[PDB]
RNA sequence: UAGCUAGUAGGUGGGGUAACGGCUCACCUAGGCGACGAUCCCUAGCUGGUCUGAGAGGAUGACCAGCCACACUGGAACUGA
RNA sequence: CGUAAAGCGCACGCAGGCGGUUUGUUAAGUCAGAUGUGAAAUCCCCGGGCUCAACCUGGGAACUGCAUCUGAUACUGGCAAGCUUGAGUCUCGUAGAGGGGGGUAGAAUUCCAGGUGUAGCGGUGAAAUGCGUAGAGAUCUGGAGGAAUACCGGUGGCGAAGGCGGCCCCCUGGACGAAGACUGACGCUCAGGUGCGAAAGCGUGGGGAGCAAACAGGAUUAGAUACCCUGGUAGUCCACGCCGUAAACGAUGUCGACUUGGAGGUUGUGCCCUUGAGGCGUGGCUUCCGGAGCUAACGCGUUAAGUCGACCGCCUGGGGAGUACGGCCGCAAGGUUAAAACUCAAAUGAAUUGACGGGGGCGCCUUGAAACCGUAGGGGAACCUGCGGUUGGAUCACCUCCU
């Protein structure tokens, strides 16, 4: 979920990489309040002081060109010690590697999942579910998440 | 129905003195009596009576200081839901000793005054003041 | 709800004489010979609840009067319910 | 009346639409811009129905969209879409949102349309789509949701709170998509005897169905079918209510 | 968490202990227990005390003293006061 | 615990609690005293000792208790005896939509059968759908059938509550007054339990006039699912089962005693009536004011929400939620008992002042301005519809300060 996932991926790319740092994900959800949340990394290393400081950015350059801004917040991140992961590449350094998948797809053999990436494909997710192996589409997933082995 | 005889003396007391009334009767019973008379013996009251065989009725004169009633609290402690006993020291202050407890010892009904320096505890009727 | 001479043969077969009325005897006869009478009238009136409300109140009142007699005088109690056939 | 104001939920629901080409779309109900121009965006060339001749003039000269669709103007029901998933060279998608009085009459133009519809994605309020994928022993169950779940397969897309939208409602809605059934899973000799058989049963739901469909089968019959006449209408799955059907269209 | 219980409850007789006793065993009776909460399940070693509280209460049982239970885990039994 | 959370929809009743009055007796509770015990340490008091203190330590007090013995006899309990005031029986009346059962009447609607008759009727804002030339509509007669009781009728009666209304009969419940007579504390309350319990809905078999969820069709509207109309099924009715809920609310548990007045209503009764009206009384029920007191305030106020006694029920911030789960119950609906996580700094009652505002009257006084409950069904909505109950018939709120 997102607006204009694009235009908020260059909006705070600008910034990302004006601090040389790099996107990962981005996720809105609504509810209570309706919140942005920004997924970065930088493999030197991303501190609370580099959250801090691309979020004090893109609380300004965003917000004065907003192209919405309902019950807003927002908050940037690491991608956790279980990942976020969002792209075909991002699987691609992971394969071998224990996953969780939940998907645009929702039908029994059940389209949610646990997980080891088997292999990647072009459009798709090839993956050890259940100790059997299928494949996913990167259009037929919508969010999944590596190594919940760690807790 | 009827399950106190003695609230209900006390109450006809109150009720009767808040209404200004000069005097207020009942169905008199030995204990009644016996509680008159230790309350006119503290001076509570102007005096008790009680008029005819068979049926009778106790009528209390009740006491007014001037432009008030003279009894100003009553109230009884032993609920006939709950009766209280109380040792001869444990006989409680009314009023830090300004006021009156009722004792029914086993050598009769007397003030909580009396009952301490004669030495007996016994169950509680009401308290005075 | 009875006649006064069903009433008078009762009081006159259980009371002390013709001055009782209302010894504990007496009423429990004629309160008796009603609930008896009643069952004819609910064998028809099934639907009768609000005079049904009057028989539970009777039969309940002939219990609470027994119970009394039954601690006052064992004997008068069960030649009283010997008499009426009561604890049937 | 209500159209959608969030660019997070109008894009979750043009993009779980997923419409691109290889796929004969048609809008109906384009209403303001934000939600239309996503999918005339994504569909190379897109066919659109609006009901209003002034906003089918405010979109049709909007030179992202009018260039970009092709546009109709007249109300939904008088049109012949079997004739428009010829023109479009295989069954329609037909997708949008509306102020959805016409809701009811909306699904019975695509199911007289099952044949021309590859499938249905549409918003619509809480109560009515629950209704819709209603499991048949449940008081949400009833006849409205039995012909849907009889004409298609029917599938919730996603749910959106009130604020979400232009003039928000009180009433939360989500979007639902719909499969008209490659084969009739319950093949059927007519619809009109399930029409009429899930009216009766439904107008009677209190009663046991011996006090229901009884009224016009036999228990003998019922039992004969293996269903138990003591039950209640909301007790009753669509495959055995299209049983009834049969029956009742092969014994007259 | 509502019903519980067949050495169960009681009896006789045999056996048994340092000692009384279904302690146990034969027979015999049909008891015995429980909504004054048995049965069942969770949680806990107990107590003098300790902390708090105006008091009534509430909390709690480290240290020290008394009692209890346990000694790698689960079974027994030898010896001896 | 009227409205803030809270009095079971109602009643009966078992267990339990509680119980008038007089005399004897008992001595269980209770009281008094004694005796044994209540480990020490700790605690507390009064001392001593470390230079002081903490700390240590002598002695006392304390250890609320338990057991036993001894007295005490008011009160309570037990026992025994009575008592008539509570309770209750009887005799005579009285008022009443109290209930159950069975007949029956005059209106009324619809329908059928004619008769006379003829172009309209019907409906709405207006329309349309509808009905009529096969004669409708209208109006006369005759017949059918189902339902309900115009008026009396009330700030009125009866009923535990739910509820009860044409008339007569039959069975039947309760109440109140009168005047005695009689029993002799027989009482109150009541967890479980039992039963009664609107409206809706269900079960089985009838009935179906009028009305009418659903449904169907015509209209209206930006849309209209509503609001309008023409239709119309269930249902509404009946017998026999069930459900067991309602704003089932006096939002006010049951029983008993007491405590200023005042104006009515209704229904007995006594005495005086000069009669007939009257006028002195005197019960019962009931309505509205209002004193004291009470109450957050509103208000309640001898029919308490005052003053109190006995017992029962219920509440413990707001949401989550009367929701989950389990049990029970139900034909099914559902009922019932009933969480928690989680989340919030409130949530809430009454009342004050501006807005109100749309005004309304005459710058001034000041208002032409439905909510719900239970239940059943529709279902673009919040929603729409039917049945019957309740009234709790509506607003909303910005620029600083010390003696
Ligand atoms: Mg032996
Ligand atoms: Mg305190
Ligand atoms: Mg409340
Ligand atoms: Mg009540
Ligand atoms: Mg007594
Ligand atoms: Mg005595
Ligand atoms: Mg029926
Ligand atoms: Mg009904
Ligand atoms: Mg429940
Ligand atoms: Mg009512």
């Amino acid at each position: 979920m997102s607006t204009l996932e694009q235009k908020l991926t260059e909006m705070i790319t600008a910034p990302v990489e004006a601090l040389g740092f790099e996107l990962v994900g981005i996720e809105f959800i609504r509810g209570r309040t309706s919140t942005l949340r920004i997924y970065i990394d930088s493999e030197d290393g991303i501190n609370v002081d580099d959250c801090a400081d691309v979020s004090h950015q893109v609380s300004a350059v965003l917000d004065v060109e907003d192209p919405i801004t309902v019950a807003y917040n927002l908050e940037v991140s690491s991608p956790g010690l279980d990942r976020p992961l969002f792209t075909a590449e991002h699987y691609a350094r992971f394969v071998g590697e224990e996953v969780t998948l939940v998907l645009r797809m929702a039908v029994q053999n059940r389209r949610k999942w646990q997980g080891v990436i088997k292999a990647v494909d072009g459009e798709m997710i090839t993956v050890t579910v259940e100790g059997k192996d299928e494949v996913f589409a990167l259009s037929n997933i919508q969010k999944a998440n590596l190594v919940p082995h760690f807790a | 129905s009827m399950q106190d005889p003695i609230a209900d003396m006390l109450t006809r007391i109150r009720n009767g003195q808040a209404a200004n009334k000069a005097a207020v009767t009942m169905p008199s019973s030995k204990l009644k009596v016996a509680i008159a008379n230790v309350l006119k013996e503290e001076g509570f009251i102007e005096d008790f009576k009680v008029e005819g065989d068979t049926k009778p009725e106790l009528e209390l004169t009740l006491k007014y200081f001037q432009g008030k009633a003279v009894v100003e609290s009553i109230q009884r402690v032993s609920r006939p839901g709950l009766r209280i006993y109380k040792r001869k020291d444990e006989l409680p202050k009314v009023m830090a000793g300004l006021g009156i407890a009722v004792v029914s010892t086993s050598k009769g009904v007397m003030t909580d005054r009396a009952a301490r320096q004669a030495g007996l505890g016994g169950e509680i009727i009401c308290y005075v003041a | 709800s009875l006649s006064t001479e069903a009433t008078a043969k009762i009081v006159s077969e259980f009371g002390r004489d013709a001055n009782d009325t209302g010894s504990t005897e007496v009423q429990v006869a004629l309160l008796t010979a009603q609930i008896n009478h009643l069952q004819g009238h609910f064998a028809e009136h099934k639907k009768d609840h609000h005079s049904r409300r009057g028989l539970l109140r009777m039969v309940s009142q002939r219990r609470k009067l027994l119970d009394y007699l039954k601690r006052k005088d064992v004997a008068r109690y069960t030649q009283l319910i010997e008499r009426l056939g009561l604890r049937r | 009346q209500n159209f959608l104001n969030d660019q997070f939920v109008i894009d979750s629901i043009v993009s779980a639409i997923n419409p691109q080409k290889g796929q004969a779309m048609v809008e109906i109900g384009p209403g303001l811009a934000a939600l239309t121009e996503p999918v005339g965006e994504r569909l190379d060339q897109l066919t659109v129905i609006e009901l209003d001749r002034d906003l089918a003039a405010r979109l049709q000269t909007h030179p992202f969209l009018g260039p970009k669709l092709t546009i109709y103007q007249q109300d939904a029901m008088t049109f012949n879409f079997g004739e428009l998933a010829e023109k479009m060279g295989q069954p329609l998608r037909v997708f949008g949102n509306l102020p959805y009085n016409i809701s009811t009459p909306l699904m019975f133009h695509l199911f007289s349309y099952t044949d021309a519809i590859a499938d249905m994605h549409f918003m619509l309020q809480k109560e009515v789509v629950n209704r819709l994928v209603a499991g048949p022993n449940s008081k949400a169950y009833g006849r409205l949701s039995v012909m849907a779940q009889y004409y298609c397969n029917v599938i919730p897309v996603l749910e959106v709170p009130p604020s979400a939208f232009t003039p928000p409602p009180k009433v939360d809605s989500a979007v639902v998509r719909l499969v008209p059934h490659a084969t009739m899973p319950h093949p059927v000799k007519d619809v009109r005897v399930l029409s009429r058989i899930t009216t009766e049963a439904f107008n009677q739901r209190r009663k046991t169905i011996r006090n229901s469909l009884g009224n016009l089968f036999s228990v003998e019959v019922l039992t004969g079918m293996g269903i138990d006449p003591a039950m209640r209408a909301e007790n009753i799955s669509v495959a055995q209510y299209c049983q009834m059907a049969n029956y009742l269209a092969e014994n007259a």
